[PDB]
Order: structure tokens, then C-alpha cells, then sequence
């Protein structure tokens, strides 16, 4: 299938009025250049091919960057930094979410790809062997690690993929794991309803998809003990929807985001720069 | 002798008469109806309250002046203290429900102005203070029949506890997109030349069959001035906006004692 | 083994690849799927839509609900009404169009654009409105009878609220480019009073119109890249 | 097993694939979609409308 | 199809004149051996098929060195070291850019190829760990990064190759991108037309392909955080066109380039050695 | 899917290829082209020129 | 998987080498073809 | 050799399987088995029980 | 050998992956299978 | 194969019990 062709058509004079609408009815303008002027005959042979919704998602897309460490830790807070945990989403980056956020509905399977980096903290420490990785995903209710290496990484039910440093980036794919019949990027609502003279807090209550939303969270952990030199490493999530569908239009972000909610920030709220006339050309 | 300006729309006991109107609109081709059995989740015998609740209900009127920014309304919230559909909608944990809006507001042919009329799933807005994200409370978000109103600036607050309502500047929809093109999303405009009502049929819209009438808004009704009512003799002149809408294919799951969300 | 040998590529990871691979949660029973309104298969599907231009982003009134309509009054001046360029993705009062959204995720376009007008002003007002599309490369037009050379429409305002003007398909490349650029420019939109709006006594004087911009059926989109409409801190 | 499709033409054929992996979650993406239609946005209006007659009569 | 087999043919005393023609007439001398010697049959089993098209562009050729460096940036300078940009082009470098202006159009598609290698800046800072490479193509208009760990480089929409060091060259084909329908080697014109009496300058424009042209950017980093062992890289970039298609023949550059135009240089505009004397075997 | 195509001979048989990619983009190099009309640039005369023939008469 | 067994030559980038390779922008939509006078199919057309 | 079956559907086909190995314990997972009887544990009585009758009569 | 490419995921154990892989004692003759009372099949049918 | 699917039913007034049984059976 194409793009719409151009017939050939001449002039007029006619009770026909194509050029006139009225927009109050809630349809667009519908006229083409053949109702209102001149045309020859144009065979269109072009394509819509890269906007369908699978090529314009078609594409990993960088959603957050973990940070964890490899080295001898004595205090908590070192402890700490052996592993990460991180809850899953699309708002700790923009790029991905505004394009999803062109619909209120969606529904699709996930490839998820990673990008795993490393440096040495120092140089007077000697040297570190090759690392292996290990990423665990937590579903919702699953006990989550509290040291790296604690029962909870031993994954017999949890999917966990282990990564040799150096070697391609690993990939998984993803079902569409939503509890409705679509994932919302949108919802007008809360979590419960607050009732006639509860005691329960409404004053530090919150609103909309984070008082609903849970996909679970991703934990990751070096599975090498500690070398002498300290290594700190960078995990960077990738996710591609893909088997795409998409419900409800939405006119895209047009101010920064600040969170993972619709609200907008008082010093970036003017997207438009000022036109010096209205016959600017 | 039939028109596009000339319609009669009856719904129960209600019946509604323009002969002002500009088409209708379908949001999204599509009309409401039941909840077919191939897509059906709740499993008791649902109750479908039919023509008790399937009926025009008329909010309070507001006014349209000439420094007005806009108003807005959340469905099904707009109408859950209207007779039996308010009453089925709170007896029950699962409610699902479309609606014909019909928006009125008649002038003259000397006054001159310009209304969108936008129907918006999951229209959801932002918060007023910056001290936190997604910071709005239940009564705040749920104003009922007398909506809110848009304002031209944003005022966020200065204490966290005092800026837990919506952040409804006029130009980013309430919701930091542009309002120029919330056409995207079924419309109709009243324009006080050409037309005096909009008439929006809306399915029910959701991620799911059914859902918690008393959590979750599947609507917002945003009623925006797109061009400002002039009127030469008085620029202070007021003209109202009335709303009616009726719910229609209503259909209710999971009975029990009645629903009283919190009022403060 | 069956003797097999690595080419080039090997173990890269191309963000646009299209590969299978394993399933995290083998055997897991999806949500059956429901039908929901609005279903959006095509990109093009929702630039066919009218959004509607900021044409009077001038200062004190652009980021505000002034900056779309377009003021139009009973004097019958000269002057053009508004005047704009061709140049949908990179026009500062286009970019913002939800055309102009989806065109800064793609690097090229070609068809014909479609600009709708609606006249709000009250029903006793009259008049008549040219509306113009000059394609590039001469003097851009200043006045009604340059730019009534160009391709046109006369606009008589009525009980037919609204009128289009077509920017049809007129460009020496297949695809121009979503950036501003001399090569691919589009030319030039201009406005002018025809006759003049005319109103009786009690009337306002003054008032609006409002402008909106789609594409046509002939429009498509290629090349996809990201915008530079949307960003974060680091 | 092999699914034989067209390419999408370039500068100047088919293509075969096979399924390896038991879900579809696994699969490579969906072939291109043309669907289309519009005038659920453009035009989703009760009444129809004839270009050339009046929008309002 | 092989190349032409000489008949066998004996000698003429004849009105039919072969050897003579008149090549004012636009038309090279067509005459061959059987038309002015005495030949005996040969059967020519030898083929063109090196010298097809495809055949003579059917080759990887290096169009660019770029360089990119990981280490701790203290100064702006050094800060923009940490990544690079270039703009697409084959004038770079003048061997595969020789051969396509044999031609004034072309049509290909393109296979692109990269070789990246490294070295440490010093020996007294320790070592480094594996390092992965990403490269970024941003076609005309997408933002382009100003810092090397900057938002662009989440690369929703753009494509992007993470190459990790030591594997295999990475690769990847791009479709025929040209917005004609053909792309232009020579392009005798301007990217608009000046006109009278405008204010516009006039002095430092300029002319040709340059006015026009835009195949987007190339952006490079390197993902990994800075070692203490500061390294070095370079990315060198390969061509192959292929499935080509050329249009408009033309005689081959005769003197060296000095830049991306058709212009020479004043002391390198003289190719012929001198012969002794018209009668040189 | 697979095509079966005569090797370039070499000093003293067929080979198959499979496309794996949806775009033709990514396809190996076109298979030899010998077609080829020099006269095109050696003779683009508008009146046919016989060489045994004067080329002006 | 399949057992496998990697021969010499693997992981090479011979610069006359004839393989696929992924493509950086899937289902990308060339301008359509249009004749232009003068194509050239060898360069012995030329060498004549 | 090659086993066709149907995937496990995801959000919006076939795949195949050819065994590598001589020994069954070498393959991969064994195919869903959707059998069961829970009768065996949740009514294993000797004397049919019908839901409308009594339990005990 | 036969041209081949790795793709991301190659090496990595990713721990619900389902592939074959060699048997360290091949052509081992298993106990013979006999009837035993209580065969289980589903989870769920525990869970009613 | 799937769980089981819920048919359409109204009420009851019968010597039918299917809500009373006795678990001392063993069921
Ligand atoms: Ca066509
Ligand atoms: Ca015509
Ligand atoms: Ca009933
Ligand atoms: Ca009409
Ligand atoms: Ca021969
Ligand atoms: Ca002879
Ligand atoms: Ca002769
Ligand atoms: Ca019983
Ligand atoms: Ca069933
Ligand atoms: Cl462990
Ligand atoms: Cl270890
Ligand atoms: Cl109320
Ligand atoms: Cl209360
Ligand atoms: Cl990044
Ligand atoms: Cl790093």
C-alpha cells in the first residue's frame, strides 16, 4: 500500500464547494490539492512504511544507568555499594517515555538489552580479575537482597541472567505482562477510595499510574569477591517494545518533565520563542 | 428539510432539543454498549440499570465571561450525586458506563466567540507544589458537578501540604502538553456564529472491561475559549454554559454496602 | 560441530537490529486481549489530524492561550493578516503543531499540507480573505497582488464556518529535509483582506480567526531520528 | 517451518526466517502493518459528510 | 558474455573503406583488427565481469581517521576530547572518492565498516579495563551531543552500535538515503537564488555541492568512565558501495584535490612528465 | 528460500544463498551484470553511420 | 544450541569480502527510481 | 527431523525444533502437558458424591 | 565454515533459558518407569 | 486447554443444596 496519489483534474465552476468546512462539527479539514486547484497526474509510489507503530518503536532505547562496585567493604555503607536494586520503569530517562507517551494505551512484548562498562578506581592497587554479573529479576512480593550475597541471589524461581564481562550484550524478551488488557501511560484515578471518617493519612496521599504501577524490580550484583583494586562498574537498560499496540491519541510533552508524574516546573514552562511579528516568514 | 443544525436526543425520561448544533461527534467512531461475554471479567450477574440512570442530568450552570480561562470535569465524578445513577454507581465495587455530553450556550448574532469542547481519556493534570510530584488529594481531584476552572498562571505552593490540587494552566492543558493540539482528542467548538450546542457519544475507555467508578476517572470534559467572548454594548457581558450528560449502557458488578468517600 | 566462521558485526549491538531472542518468562499466559476505542495503526494516521497553529506567538503573547488566534479587524488595511514559511518542522511557531511534533522524529517529508481557517467573529460580520501559497526562489510576498500570483484561494466568510487552503506538493527534491534549510525550503504563506470585514453598529469591531494545519493523504514521513524537542539534565 | 517473505526494496528480493524459541514474546517484529483509517480522529462524526455539499445545511 | 572473438578474414581490394571515418561527427573510430589486417579466428572465452559496476565498487575503503580519548577531563578542552562528531562525507580522503566521480550520479546502497584501535597515553597511571565504543548516527536536525555523558546519547530514535574493543569490526548496511533520485557527485548550482536589491550577503557564499549537501553526523564516545591509565583511539570508517547504479560519465580527477570542491592548487597542476622528444619509445 | 546460482569458475560448481534480512539494504553484492551498450558514448549519432560506408557523403 | 565450530578466517574483515549485514534503518522507504539518461554498466564501456 | 509446533502467544506462530543430540535427557523442555485430575485429592471417596444431593444420606 | 554472526545475548546464562546441551552419560539405560499412586501434574490442581 | 469459564445462571428454589456437603468424607 501507498501513499495517495494525484489525479489529473482541470478547473471548475461549480455549486460543489469543497474548499468550505466547518470545523465546529469536530471534523478536520478534508479538501486535497485536486479540490482547489489544477493538478496532474502524480503516481505516488512512496510508503508509509517508517511510521507504522512497530517502526517507530523499533528501537532500544537507553532507560536508566545502575552503578555497582566490586571492592573490600567494612562499613554499611559500602556494603551498599556491592549491589544495586532498581524498580522498573521508562521515567528515569525522556526519550522513550515522550514517544510512548503519545498514547494512553499500549500493549507489547520487551526486549530488554544491557550495556555493562567498567574502570579501575585507582592504580596502586594491583589488578582485578574478569567479571561476571549477575542480574536478577524480582517480580512484585519476592524477597528482595539486602547484601550481595545473601540466599535471595541463589534465583531458583526469580529469572536471573549471568554476564561475563567483555562478552555481547545480553538480551532477553519480555511478554506483555500487564494485569489489565493494556499497559496505561496514563491513570486518572488513585488506589483506593478514602472513606467518610477514616483515620487512615489523605494528607501524604498520592495520585494517578505511581499509586497503581509495579513491575518489579531489577537487582545486580559483581558474583566475583573482592580484588585489591576497587572496580566500579556501569550497567546501562535498554528496552525495545516490540508486537506493538496503541490505543487514544495524545498531544506529545511539550515542557521538561521533572518526575514521574504530569506535572511541569514554574522556570520551564515557555516552549515557544517569541516571533519578532506575526509576518515573519 | 432535515438538518445538521436541527436534533432531538432522548434518553429515559429526558429529551434534548437543539436547532444550533453542528453534527455530533462519536469519540472514535465508535457508540457505547454493553459488555459482551467473550470480554467480560467480573463473574456475578451484573445489574444494568437501564433507564432509571440512562437519562440526561444537568450540572449547575457556569459563567462565560470574558476573562474566563476555562473549566474542567471528570466522568464519572461529575455525576455521582445524580439519582440512581449516583446510587448504583456507589453500591457498587465495579461500575462501567458511556455518556452523550451535550454542551449549551447560546448568545446572539452580535456577540462573537469560540468554546472547544474536548473529551479526554485519562486526562490527568498536574499538581501544585514542587516539593513533590503527583501530590494531589482525593477531594481536590474529585470536585464533583461543579468542575474546576483553568487559570493563565502557575502559582505552585510555597508548603507541600498547601498545594495538593491541580496545576490547571490553560495553555499546557493542565498536563504540560500544548492546548493547541488537544484537537487530537474528540471535539466539537461552539462557535457563537455558527453553532449554540456540541453533542459528544463517548464508549466507555479504558485498559480494562470494568473499573472502580469511585478510584478512577475514565473521562475529562475540558471546555476551553479558544477565541474570547466580545460583545460590543458590554465587554462585562456573562453568558452561561450549561452541561448535561447521560450515561448510557451502564452496567454495575460486586454489590455490597454503599460507598461514602471522604468530603474533607 | 558443524564448521561455521564470524563475520564482521559479530557481537555488536545495533539499537535498530531486529533479532530474536530468549524469553525471560517462558510459558506465561498473557492478558487475553479486548477490543478499546482508538486503536492507532500509523503514525501519518494522527498528522492527518488538525492541530492548531500558534500564529501569534508574538511577544507578551506566545506561551499563552493568546498566541493562537489571529487578529482581524474592520479596517481593511493592506498589510498582511499573518505570513509564515513553508518549513513545517522547523518553524517556530510550526514545530509545536502536532504535525510538527511528529515531523522532528523523522529527517524527511514530502506531500501537501493542509491549513484550515475559522472565522469567529459574529454572524453579522462579512468579508472576504485571500489566503496564498507562493513556492520559493522569488521575492517574498508583501502584498495582496504579489502574493494573489501565487497559488490562492479567495475566502468569503458565511454560514460555512471554515476554509482551506492547500499547500500543495510543489518541490524540486522527492523529500525535503525537518530542518530548516535553503535546498528544501517550502516558500511562502501570506494573508490579506480581499475586501474588508465588514460590521454593522453594536458589533465588535475587532475579533479572531484560528488556523490549523494537517497533512494530506499524499503525506509521508521518513527516516527516523530523535527530536530536539525533549531532553534531561546530566 | 520457514517463513519466505518479501524484502523491502532497496537502491537497486525474499527473505527466509525461522522460529526458534517457544513464545512469540521471543519473536523478531511484527511485518509491516499498513492499517489505516483516519477518520476516527479526522472525522468522527455521527452524520456523514459529503466533501462537496455544505459542511452545516 | 564474454568479450568479442576475432573472426577469421583475409585481405580486400575494395570500395568499402573502414580504416577512414570522420570523428567530427561526434562518434569515436569504430574499426577493428578484421577491418585493416589479414586475422585468423579466435575464440575469446574471457569475460568483463571485473570491470562491471558492482566489480569495480565492490571494495571496503577507509573514508575517515576519528579520534576519541577516555580519561579525567578537567578543562573544556579536554572535556571534548571525550567524545567526537563528524559530518558523513567521502571527500576526506581521495581513493574511493576518485572512483565515484567517474560518474555525475549514483545510486547504492552502502556498507559501513569500523576499525577501532587503542593505546595508553602513558605507562605510569596503571591500566584500564575493556572499553565499549558507541556510535551514534544523528541524521539532519537530531541534537547532537555536547558532552560525552550528555541525555542525546540514550539514542531513542537515532541508530547506534555499541562495539565492545577487541571484537570483530562492527557493521551495518544503510539504504539509497538520497531525497532525488539519484545522488548528486557534482552539483553546478546554489541552495538559493539572491535576488535584487536584498540585504542578504553575497561575499561569502558559496558554490556547489557543499551548498546543498547533509548525510547527518557521526558521533562517538567511549561509555565506560575514566581509568587512571588514560587511552587513546581511533575509529576509522569504511565504504562499500554496493547494488550501484551510475549515471554520466566523466574524465577521472588529473591533479591532486584541496578540498571537498572541485578546485586545485597552483603548484600541483602539472600530472604529465615532460618527454624528451615527440619520437620517445 | 534458498537461491541456487553458478560460481565464478576458477582454476580447475553452484553456491546457495539465503537471505536473512527484511531489508534488501543488507543483501550481498548484485549478482554480475554484463549488460553494456557502448555506442551510447562511442556513437550517438543521430543518423546511422555504416562503418564500410563514407562517414560523409 | 546447534554445536558449531569456528574455522580460520573467523571474526576477519577482509576489505573484498561479500557478506550481509544488519541495516541501521529497517524498512526505510528509498525515493522511487526514475530513468536518467547516460547509466553506465562497465568500465570498458567507457575505455571505448 | 525438524518438529513444527505452535508458540505460546505473546502481546499481538510456529517455531521449530531439531534434536542435536543422541540421548532424550540432552533435549530441551518437555512440551505443556495440561493434564490433571484433582479428584484423585480432592474427592478420592469410593462412593460417587453428587454436588445437588446430599453428602450423607 | 558457514558464515555466521553473534547476536547479543551470546555466552550469557541467563537461568530460564531452554536449550539442549550435551549428556555426560550417553547411551544410559534409565530405570524402567513403574505406576506409582498420586501423580501430580499442575500446581493448581494442588491448590483446589 | 483452559480454566474453567463461568456459564449464565439466575436463582434457585430448590431441594437441591449444592452449598451444603460434609468434609468428614474426605472431600
Ligand atoms: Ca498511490
Ligand atoms: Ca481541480
Ligand atoms: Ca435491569
Ligand atoms: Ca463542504
Ligand atoms: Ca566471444
Ligand atoms: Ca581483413
Ligand atoms: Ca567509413
Ligand atoms: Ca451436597
Ligand atoms: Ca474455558
Ligand atoms: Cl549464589
Ligand atoms: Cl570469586
Ligand atoms: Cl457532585
Ligand atoms: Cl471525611
Ligand atoms: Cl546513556
Ligand atoms: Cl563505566
Amino acid at each position: 500500500p501507498t501513499a495517495q496519489s494525484t489525479p489529473l483534474t482541470s478547473g471548475v465552476n461549480s455549486q460543489e464547494v469543497p474548499a468550505l468546512t466547518a470545523v465546529e462539527t469536530g471534523a478536520s479539514g478534508q479538501a486535497v490539492p485536486s479540490d482547489v486547484i489544477e493538478t496532474r497526474h502524480v503516481v505516488n509510489y512512496k510508503t508509509r512504511s517508517e511510521s507504522t507503530l512497530e517502526s517507530f518503536f523499533g528501537r532500544s532505547a537507553c532507560v536508566t544507568i545502575l552503578e555497582v562496585e566490586n571492592f573490600n567493604a567494612t562499613t554499611d555503607a559500602d556494603r551498599k555499594k556491592q549491589f544495586t536494586t532498581w524498580a522498573i520503569t521508562y521515567t528515569d530517562t525522556v526519550q522513550l517515555r515522550r514517544k510512548l507517551e503519545f498514547f494512553t494505551y499500549s500493549r507489547f512484548d520487551l526486549e530488554m538489552t544491557f550495556v555493562i562498562t567498567e574502570r579501575y578506581y585507582a592504580s596502586n592497587t594491583g589488578h582485578a580479575r574478569n567479571q561476571v554479573y549477575q542480574l536478577m529479576y524480582i517480580p512484585p512480593g519476592a524477597p528482595r537482597p539486602t547484601a550481595w550475597d545473601d540466599y535471595t541471589w541463589q534465583s531458583s524461581s526469580n529469572p536471573s541472567v549471568f554476564y561475563t564481562y567483555g562478552s555481547a550484550p545480553p538480551r532477553m524478551s519480555i511478554p506483555y505482562v500487564g494485569i489489565a488488557n493494556a499497559y496505561s501511560h496514563f491513570y486518572d484515578g488513585f488506589a483506593r477510595v478514602p472513606l467518610k471518617d477514616e483515620t487512615v493519612d489523605s494528607g501524604d496521599t498520592y495520585y494517578g499510574l505511581v499509586t497503581i504501577n509495579d513491575f518489579g524490580t531489577l537487582a545486580v550484583r559483581v558474583v566475583n569477591e573482592y580484588n585489591p583494586a576497587r572496580i566500579t562498574s556501569k550497567i546501562r537498560v535498554y528496552m525495545k517494545p516490540k508486537h506493538v499496540r496503541c490505543w487514544c491519541p495524545r498531544p506529545p510533552r511539550a515542557v521538561p518533565y521533572r518526575g514521574e508524574g504530569v506535572d511541569f516546573k514554574q522556570d520551564s514552562i515557555t516552549p515557544l520563542t517569541a516571533v519578532e511579528n506575526i509576518n515573519t516568514f | 428539510g432535515y438538518s445538521d443544525r436541527v436534533r432531538q436526543i432522548t434518553l429515559g425520561n429526558s429529551t434534548i432539543t437543539t436547532q444550533e448544533a453542528a453534527n455530533a461527534v462519536v469519540a472514535y467512531g465508535e457508540w457505547p454498549s454493553y459488555l459482551d461475554d467473550k470480554e467480560a471479567n467480573p463473574i456475578d450477574a451484573p445489574t444494568e440499570p437501564d433507564v432509571s440512570s440512562n437519562r440526561f442530568y444537568t450540572l449547575d450552570s457556569v459563567q462565560w465571561k470574558s476573562t474566563s480561562r476555562g473549566w474542567w470535569w471528570k466522568l464519572p465524578d461529575a455525576l455521582k450525586d445524580m439519582g440512581m445513577f449516583g446510587q448504583n454507581m456507589y453500591y457498587h465495587y465495579l461500575g462501567r458506563s458511556g455518556y452523550t455530553v451535550h454542551v449549551q450556550c447560546n448568545a446572539s448574532k452580535f456577540h462573537q466567540g469560540a468554546l472547544g469542547v474536548f473529551a479526554i481519556p485519562e486526562y490527568v493534570m498536574a499538581c501544585n507544589t514542587e516539593a513533590k510530584t503527583s501530590y494531589v488529594s482525593y477531594v481536590n481531584a474529585n470536585p464533583g458537578e461543579k468542575g474546576g476552572v483553568f487559570d493563565n498562571a502557575y502559582n505552585p505552593s510555597a508548603e507541600a501540604s498547601e498545594g495538593r490540587k491541580f496545576a490547571a494552566l490553560d495553555y499546557l492543558l493542565g498536563c504540560g502538553v500544548l492546548a493547541g493540539n488537544a484537537f487530537v482528542y474528540p471535539h466539537q467548538i461552539i462557535n457563537l456564529r455558527t453553532n449554540n450546542s456540541a453533542t459528544l457519544v463517548l464508549p466507555y475507555v479504558n485498559s480494562l472491561a470494568i473499573d472502580c467508578m469511585a478510584k478512577h476517572n475514565n473521562w475529562g470534559l475540558v471546555i476551553l475559549p479558544l477565541c474570547k467572548l466580545d460583545y460590543a454594548p458590554n465587554s462585562s457581558t456573562e453568558i452561561p454554559i450549561t452541561v448535561t450528560i447521560a450515561p448510557m449502557f451502564t452496567e454495575f458488578n460486586g454489590l455490597r454496602n454503599i460507598t461514602v468517600p471522604a468530603t474533607q | 560441530g558443524l564448521p561455521t566462521m564470524l563475520t564482521p558485526g559479530s557481537s555488536q549491538f545495533l539499537t535498530s537490529d531486529d533479532f530474536q531472542s530468549p524469553c525471560a518468562l517462558p510459558n506465561f499466559d498473557v492478558t487475553p486481549p479486548i477490543h478499546i476505542p482508538g486503536e492507532v495503526f500509523n503514525m501519518m494516521e494522527l498528522a492527518e489530524i488538525d492541530s492548531m497553529i500558534p500564529m501569534n506567538s508574538v511577544t507578551g503573547k506566545a506561551n499563552t492561550m493568546e498566541m493562537y488566534p489571529i487578529p482581524l479587524d474592520d479596517k481593511g488595511s493592506a498589510t498582511p493578516i499573518f505570513s509564515i514559511s513553508l518549513s513545517p518542522a522547523s518553524d517556530k511557531r510550526l514545530q509545536y503543531t502536532m504535525l510538527g511534533e511528529i515531523l522532528n522524529y523523522y529527517t524527511h517529508w514530502t506531500g501537501s499540507l493542509r491549513f484550515t481557517f475559522l472565522f469567529c467573529g459574529s454572524m453579522m460580520a462579512t468579508g472576504k480573505i485571500l489566503l496564498s501559497y507562493s513556492p520559493p526562489g522569488a521575492k517574498p510576498p508583501t502584498t495582496r497582488k504579489d502574493a494573489m500570483l501565487g497559488t490562492h484561494i479567495i475566502w468569503d466568510l458565511g454560514l460555512q464556518s471554515s476554509c482551506t487552503m492547500l499547500a500543495p506538493w510543489i518541490s524540486n527534491t522527492v523529500y525535503r529535509r525537518c530542518i530548516k534549510d535553503d535546498f528544501t525550503e517550502g516558500g511562502y504563506i501570506t494573508c490579506f483582506y480581499q475586501t474588508r470585514i465588514v460590521v454593522p453598529s453594536g458589533t465588535p469591531t475587532s475579533m479572531f480567526m484560528l488556523a490549523f494545519v494537517s497533512a494530506c493523504p499524499d503525506f509521508s514521513v521518513r527516516l527516523l531520528r530523535d527530536t530536539n524537542h525533549i531532553s534531561q539534565r546530566t | 517451518g520457514a517463513q519466505v517473505s518479501s524484502q523491502k526494496v532497496g537502491a537497486h528480493v525474499n527473505y527466509t526466517t525461522i522460529n526458534y524459541y517457544k513464545d512469540s514474546a521471543s519473536n523478531a517484529a511484527s511485518k509491516l502493518d499498513f492499517s489505516q483509517d483516519p477518520s476516527k480522529f479526522t472525522e468522527p462524526v455521527k452524520d456523514i459528510m459529503i466533501k462537496t455539499a455544505p459542511a452545516l445545511n
